[PDB]
């Protein structure tokens, strides 16, 4: 029922719903698309919208950029978030180190003509980067006003962990939170590692792929329907999950939510969405859209959310059978 | 390997996370019961209790089950610890036999009415 | 008879009266009357003048910087303060998270025309906000040369030694002053609470609405006045109040306390100001003023501070009788 | 639940406020008394004072009143310890009676001049 929630522990509000610009902006749609998709989502409260370095080689900042320039919303009013790890071919244009978080961040802000993100986050966790150097780097450009937080992606608890430990030994700033992957055919991670994090130090998690790209909507019930993200060029890898026997496993499955949809009286589209709502340790979940139809239909999961009781979501489990041990 | 600091009164004590983890229902074994003395902001768990005493509680996780009494720690007073930080009914038998007690029999009348009622009178 | 005090005890010296611009500046009285009520303090000695994000949405703080570009009075010869947290409608332009904090003072310094301010305080409290997250953010904006000092208001005491703990843990910078309500029917903080905190962590207090928005000043004694603060449109809240049973109850005191005056020989207003200065606690107070007539007599308050005696005081805890328990 | 630090001459103790609001009438119990020794600058109070003694002072609050002498501090120095924190009287009296001590009686001669004067030499 609230539809602004604090990011993990930190002060800053989000929709519980924000925007992601992966494989669409710059990309799949066009640009007029994108601008629809952004004043749809602004003018329904939602005030977070997520992109990335490497999301079309830096063309999806440059997009996102160009709307907000466009419309002229204030900068106050908006929360954009940017990824940093895969900028470049050469050797020292990936990873977290000082010189990549630096360069990194102040490039994608130049595509984003702005002066600075609100959370910058480390698209991956760095093998090859001490720690230290990165949570100090993660600080520097906080300090120098080129982000107001910094978060994690893809990292595990005991990452995130050692992050923390690290900002307190230095006197450094700790992140505020994680960009997990979750959906019904991935609760591993969200459901029981990160809640610790969120009651211990306050971490927050931010999930993307609540659809798992598509695959949740029940689109793909029956085949690869034409212009659907599988059928695009460079996502066969998608394709293959779908028609794989795991693939069809799931489709099987999702005709089983689809009562559960019905009984609710939703589209399954809301339920997935809403159902990645229901526990507090997720602050905010990143939607994808293709068009503006998509969106206005699964921003309407915010009036499935108090609906998900106890029953309905032991009755979900059963018919997933894939809930995770604690 | 990760390492945990407890702040007993203001007595700094570190140790690593397997060392604790080794007796999971412990009070410190356990993240659920130790989560509400965490302090978020200078990473360490704070108990507001007695110093001399934890010196041994944490040997006892480090040694593997050793659990002595400190020469200048009250009976009394490091019993109470043990009982606080939950190390357990065997570690603490273990313990009172070490310290010169244990032994605890003598059944009781069954035949209510009559019996028990006689032998209490004898 | 120290024109002059240390705010707190910190080395800023401020005038023990200052002006504010609530209410008035770019909302009841035009800017040629501002200008005036500027320069007559100014010429008077007062070098603290007061505002805040939220005032007229704004414009008192355009107001307030026109006039001293206008003046070309030299910056260091001014202590300019200014409150942030209701910075617009947006979720986001609200509270002290440091994106708000940032946004909030960079966007009034924009509108005062101005590099800096001496001191920023956060308008009130925020439960949604850690206070680190708060005591970060302010301390940022001070090494960015943003502002001089920052300060609470509304803040209970145990919040003021929570920021001041935070900044002490993190070698961060910790709050020099309060800016507390306080008049003769409001005393409770100023006098019980606050005290302890500026002995110990040398906290000052700078106090508002001393004349409790005009009731104090008398003119209520008989009906609301026109063109009077009770009177303006949007302050119904205020009229309200004066009429209420309470109301009534004050208006009578205030009739008791008119004989304290003339024996002290001085109006009103002036004992009530002069009132609010009398212990050491209390830094500064700053002063309201719809016209110059106004502000001419209440800077007279400073000629009254002798005249409290220990004899005079008690007096006037027997007819306000809500000398507040220790 | 706001934390006090306590620095015994280096040795640093840390607390509660709620366990030292708990005896207001001692010196680490009421505000006013120590103020005195707050140190702003560390957010702490300092005591130039004996180490090996206040583990068992702030013991005492945290205990709920148990005033136990550490075996390694001498009789003398504590108790000039506990009068320093102004611990009261009925402290001092339950503590001098664990010690081993306690006793105080014999009236005296009241007609002054005569019995008094005799009940002297005799
Ligand atoms: N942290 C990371 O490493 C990371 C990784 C991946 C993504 N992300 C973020 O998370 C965001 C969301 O991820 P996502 O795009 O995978 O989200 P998703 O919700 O799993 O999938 C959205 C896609 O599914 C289809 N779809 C959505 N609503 C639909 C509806 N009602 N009916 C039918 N089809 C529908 C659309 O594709 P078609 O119409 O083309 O079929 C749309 O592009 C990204 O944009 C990005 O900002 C972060
Ligand atoms: N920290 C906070 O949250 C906070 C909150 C409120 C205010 N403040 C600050 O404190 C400042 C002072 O507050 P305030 O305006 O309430 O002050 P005040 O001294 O209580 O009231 C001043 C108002 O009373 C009337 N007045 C003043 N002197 C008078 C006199 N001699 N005779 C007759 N009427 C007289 C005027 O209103 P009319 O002539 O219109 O009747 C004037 O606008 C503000 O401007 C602001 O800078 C801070």
């Amino acid at each position: 029922l609230q539809f602004y929630r604090n990011l993990g522990k930190s002060g800053l509000r989000v929709s519980c719903l924000g925007l992601g610009t992966w494989v669409t902006f710059g990309g799949q749609i066009t640009d007029e698309m994108a601008e629809h998709l952004m004043t749809l989502a602004y003018d329904n409260g939602i005030n977070l919208f997520d992109t990335a370095e490497v999301y079309a080689a830096g063309k999806a900042e440059v997009v996102l950029g160009n709307i907000i320039k466009k419309k002229g919303w204030r900068r106050s009013s908006l929360v954009i978030t940017t990824k940093i790890f895969w900028g470049g071919k050469a050797e020292t244009e990936r990873g977290l180190s000082r010189k990549h978080i630096i360069e990194g961040l102040k490039a994608s802000l130049e595509r984003l003509q702005l002066e600075y993100v609100d959370v910058v986050f480390a698209n991956r966790p760095d093998p090859n980067t001490p720690m230290e150097e990165t949570v100090r780097a993660m600080t520097h450009v906080i300090n120098q006003g080129m982000a107001m937080y910094w978060g994690t992606s893809r990292w595990s608890s005991m990452e995130i962990m050692e992050a923390y430990s690290v900002a307190r030994q230095f006197n450094l700033i700790p992140p505020i939170c994680e960009q997990a992957e979750y959906h019904m055919f991935q609760r591993e991670k969200v459901e029981v590692q990160l809640p610790e994090l969120f009651h211990k130090i306050g971490v927050g998690a931010m999930t993307w792929s609540p659809l798992a790209c598509g695959i949740v909507s029940g689109k793909y019930d029956s085949g690869i329907p034409p212009y659907s993200r599988a059928s695009l060029k460079g996502y066969q890898w998608l394709k293959d999950k779908i028609l794989s026997e795991e693939g069809r496993r799931q489709q099987a499955k999702l005709k089983e939510l689809q009562a559960i949809a019905e009984r609710l009286g939703c589209t399954l589209p809301q339920l997935a969405i809403a159902w990645c709502l229901r526990n507090e340790g997720v602050s905010s979940v990143l939607l994808g859209a293709s068009n503006a139809e998509q969106l206005m239909e699964n921003i309407g999961a915010i009036q499935v959310l108090p609906k998900l009781s106890s029953s309905i979501v032991h009755e979900i489990d059963s018919i997933l059978g894939n809930k995770p041990y604690s | 390997s990760e390492r945990v600091v407890i702040n007993i009164s203001g007595l700094r004590f570190e140790t690593q996370l397997k060392t604790l983890a080794q007796f999971p229902e412990t009070l410190l074994g356990d993240p659920k019961k130790r989560m509400r003395y965490f302090d978020p902001l200078r990473n360490e768990y704070f108990f507001d209790r007695n110093r001399p005493s934890f010196d041994a509680i944490l040997y006892y996780y480090q040694s593997g089950g050793r659990l002595r009494r400190p020469v200048n720690v009250p009976l009394d007073i490091f019993s109470e610890e043990i009982r606080f930080y939950e190390l357990g009914e065997e570690a603490m038998e273990m313990f009172r036999e070490d310290e010169g007690y244990i032994k605890e029999e003598e059944r009781p009348l069954p035949e209510n009415e009559f019996q028990r009622q006689v032998w209490l009178l004898f």
